[PDB]
This record gives C-alpha cells, sequence and structure tokens, in this order.
C-alpha cells in the first residue's frame, strides 16, 4: 500500500487508468493536469507533464482509446471541455508536451461529468452538467483531430438544478461491441439508460428504480461474454445497488436488482468494476474500500476491505 | 473577476458527543483537518476528520488505486 | 450544580471530590490538596459525559470509585471511575 504524492496544490477531484493500465492523470481543483506513467525500471510514479488547463476547478477528466491516439478529455466547471493530444516531440514534464485541441462550448452549465465511447463506436463522447442536457461529441473526420461535430442532445432534467442545492452527475458507456449503443445517465436521484435507436436518435429505454438520494458513481461492467450486464450504483445513502440488465427501439432489455448492500453506513462516493466483472471495489463515508465477489451464487458477497 | 458560487458536494461528519454549540477548525499538516468543538456545558474537546476515500479505481492488472477527499497524496494497492 | 465530598477513597491525605455541571450533563472527578490554596490543588482525572439530565448522585463507600448516577429518563447508570 504504498501511497505517491501527486504534487497538486488543491484537491484532486478524478484520477483515471488509461488502456494499459501504465498511466495515469489527475484532474484537481488548481485547474491542473498532471499525467504519471510508470517507470518499468524504478517501479514508482513519475510525473510525465504538469499543465494548467481550465480556468476553474477540474472534475473530471478520461483517457480515449490508444488506436485513436494519446487524447485526454477535461470537463470542469468553466463549462468547458479540453481535449488533450501528446506531442511525441517535445520535453518531459515542460507543460507543453499535451497539445489543446477543442474546448466544446455548447454547454449552458458547470460540468460534472465526462466520458470517452468504447472502441467500437467512434471517436465519440459524453458530457453531462448542472443543465440537464446530455451532449455528444464524435469526431468524424480521421485526418484532423479538431472537428469535434456535436450529434446528439437529449434533455435529461426538466429544468437546471438550484444555485445552492447539490447534485451529481455521472456517465458510465456500455462496452459491448455486439449490442446497441447505450449510455448510463445519472441525474440527481434517478439513473437512466438510452438507447441508439434506428432514427440514430437516442431514447429512453429503461429506468433503473430505487435511489432515494443522489447518485455519486455510475460504472457499467465490462462486458466479458457473459448474457447478462451489471451497472454499479454508488447512492447518497449507504447502497451499493448492482443491476442485472438482460437484453433480448431496435430490443427490448429488462433490468433487475441483483444486490442491495448497506455494508458503508454512510455516503457511497466511487463504485468501480475490474476489467473482468469480478471484483467491484466500492468506497464509503466510512472511510473504508470494500471489495465484493459473488461465489456459488449470482448475489454478490463481502470480501477484503481495506482501511 | 466576479465569481458566481454553486455547492458542488456536502460532506457530513458526525461529532464524537452530541449537544454542541460552536466549533473551530484546526489547521493539520499536509492539509488535514480537524475540528475544536465547544458543548453546551462550556467542555471543549477535539473532533478530528475522517480521511474518505472518493475514488477507488481498479486495473487491467488487479491494482487498486485510492484518492482521498482531503489530502494530495494518491494511495496504490498493487498485486506484486 | 452537585459537589458530594467522598472519604475513605484515597490513601494519601486527598480528598476527593464528585462534581456535577449546572447544566446537569458530566460528571467530573477530582482530588483536592489541603495544604495548597492555589488552584492547582483541584486536579481534575475523570470526566464522563452525556448523561442525559442528571437529577441524583451517590457514592459507594464500601468500594472504591462505584458512582451512582441518575437521569430524568428513569435509567440509573451505576459504574465505575477510579
Amino acid at each position: 500500500m504504498q501511497p505517491f504524492d501527486s504534487g497538486h496544490d488543491d484537491l484532486v477531484h478524478d484520477v483515471v487508468y488509461d488502456f494499459y493500465g501504465r498511466h495515469v492523470a489527475t484532474c484537481s481543483s488548481d485547474q491542473h493536469i498532471k499525467v504519471f506513467k510508470l517507470d518499468k525500471d524504478t517501479s514508482n510514479w513519475e510525473l510525465s507533464d504538469s499543465w494548467r488547463a481550465h480556468d476553474s476547478s477540474i472534475v473530471a477528466i478520461d483517457w480515449a482509446s490508444p488506436e485513436y491516439g494519446r487524447i485526454i478529455a477535461s470537463a470542469s466547471y468553466d463549462k468547458t471541455v479540453k481535449l488533450w493530444e501528446e506531442d511525441p516531440d517535445q520535453e518531459e514534464c515542460s507543460g507543453r508536451r499535451w497539445n489543446k485541441l477543442c474546448t466544446l462550448n455548447d454547454s449552458k452549465g458547470s460540468l460534472y461529468s465526462v466520458k470517452f465511447a468504447p472502441a467500437h463506436l467512434g471517436l465519440k463522447l459524453a458530457c453531462l452538467g448542472n443543465d440537464g442536457i446530455l451532449r455528444l461529441y464524435d469526431a468524424l473526420e480521421p485526418s484532423d483531430l479538431r472537428s469535434w461535430t456535436l450529434t446528439s442532445e437529449m434533455k435529461v432534467l426538466s429544468i437546471p438544478p438550484a444555485n445552492h442545492l447539490q447534485s451529481d452527475f455521472c456517465l458510465s458507456w456500455c462496452p459491448s461491441r455486439f449490442s446497441p449503443e447505450k449510455l448510463a445517465v445519472s441525474a440527481l436521484e434517478q439513473a437512466i439508460i438510452y438507447q441508439r435507436g434506428k432514427d440514430g436518435k437516442l431514447h429512453v429505454a429503461a429506468k433503473l428504480p430505487g435511489h432515494k438520494s443522489l447518485i455519486r458513481s455510475i460504472s457499467w461492467a465490462p462486458s466479458i461474454g457473459r448474457w447478462y450486464q451489471l451497472i454499479a450504483t454508488g447512492c447518497k445513502d449507504g447502497r451499493i445497488r448492482i443491476f442485472k440488465i438482460t437484453e433480448k427501439l431496435q430490443s427490448n432489455l429488462q433490468v433487475e436488482l441483483l444486490s442491495e448492500h448497506d455494508d458503508h453506513n454512510g455516503e457511497v462516493w466511487s463504485v468501480s468494476w475490474n476489467l473482468t466483472g469480478t471484483i467491484l471495489s466500492s468506497a464509503g463515508d466510512d472511510g473504508k474500500v470494500r471489495l465484493w465477489k459473488a461465489t456459488y451464487s449470482n448475489e454478490f458477497k463481502c470480501m477484503s476491505v481495506i482501511t | 473577476n466576479i465569481e458566481n458560487l454553486f455547492v458542488s458536494s456536502v460532506h457530513d461528519t458526525n461529532t464524537m458527543y452530541d449537544r454542541v454549540a460552536t466549533f473551530d477548525y484546526i489547521p493539520r499538516s499536509n492539509n488535514g483537518t480537524s475540528l475544536i468543538c465547544m458543548r453546551q456545558s462550556g467542555t471543549i474537546y477535539r473532533m478530528p476528520i475522517s480521511e474518505v476515500c472518493s475514488k477507488a479505481i481498479l486495473n487491467n492488472r488487479n491494482s487498486l488505486l485510492l484518492s482521498n477527499f482531503e489530502n494530495t497524496e494518491i494511495d496504490e494497492i498493487r498485486v506484486n | 450544580g452537585l459537589i458530594k465530598k467522598v472519604t475513605h477513597w484515597s490513601y494519601d491525605n486527598l480528598i476527593d471530590y464528585l462534581s456535577v455541571n449546572p447544566t446537569r450533563d458530566e460528571v467530573t472527578h477530582y482530588k483536592v490538596d489541603p495544604e495548597n490554596e492555589s488552584d492547582e490543588s483541584i486536579i481534575k482525572l475523570h470526566t464522563v459525559k452525556d448523561f442525559g439530565s442528571i437529577t441524583c448522585l451517590d457514592y459507594s463507600e464500601s468500594e472504591i470509585g462505584m458512582i451512582g448516577v441518575g437521569e430524568k429518563n428513569g435509567y440509573l447508570r451505576i459504574f465505575n471511575i477510579s
């Protein structure tokens, strides 16, 4: 359990792994993005580049698939989405290593979550903020990665939330190459699964019931090849809800709750899956990270607890 | 120059003993937080703020990465 | 407020004291030295808090530290300090 200091001057808001697992990018509240790499010799994380990205606190970053190159998204509270591509011929830890590409200003609200699409849908992207409007950005031109065109625009909430009331938004894509395109969208106390219809426009396909309070994290379990899909929900209650989605509007799909654990006694902040969807890591308000696995049954039981 | 404020996150902490009238912060090392509080009876005690994990991401190599709501450093649980 | 003087508990010349705050919330145990007039003789040893609203108190002379504490709700919380 060796710790490493990211060197930020403020809070760290989102940390994401890349596809290969040897790189992490750490956004923060001091408007900086620091990209760390794993040295194969020293076996320790070290900084690759640090640069000032936005004009407000950055709350969500996401790596793109390496078949599209080294692209890092960044959503922040200044209503901007900044896309960064790595220049191979540039000095380490200089600030000019990652070159700015686009600034999607189509959102009239402070954003919360940005999530790249899987590697079977294109170089798409998703955004959600305190405006109730879902925005999808496709990079339709492979020649230049700067003509990011908005293609879908679905409204999730009827009205934007109040200035003082707190609210959270999170996104999770479905990484199944052999299923219609789905998007798990969380807005306050609502979690909706969209689906790409035959007309090219997303429609409300299935709504996850429950969720008496704010939803802090949605993670779609990786489609390893099973006949059922899983969504992990970290609510503002103690509940780590796991939904069993079975698909059979191209195709109808049913939502069934698989498990509901009150084993944290507080707000569940982040819930996240493994590569194969076997280990579920849930972090809650008790200061402890609980791992979950399924043994001899479909219902998920608890495992090692890390404090 | 003018920044229109809005509430992002609300963190709830329960005190060690109930019936507290007023409290105060304590500036700690490595950006920590503790709360010195005075009760309704005038008794003064010290309530620490727990280090709540903000993000617990997994990995393809089965490595756990832990980020906190309080300090800067990031915890890593390798698989060896 | 109730200050109750307890004897037969200290082998030295000090005299043990049991104190209840005027809001009737805490029970505090003391050991007072008679030979020094200054306030440093009042040594605050122990404090047990959050006892609802205390309405009475007593002590057991047979064994040291057995301090019964009553409440308005009805619970006769009997415990030990020393």
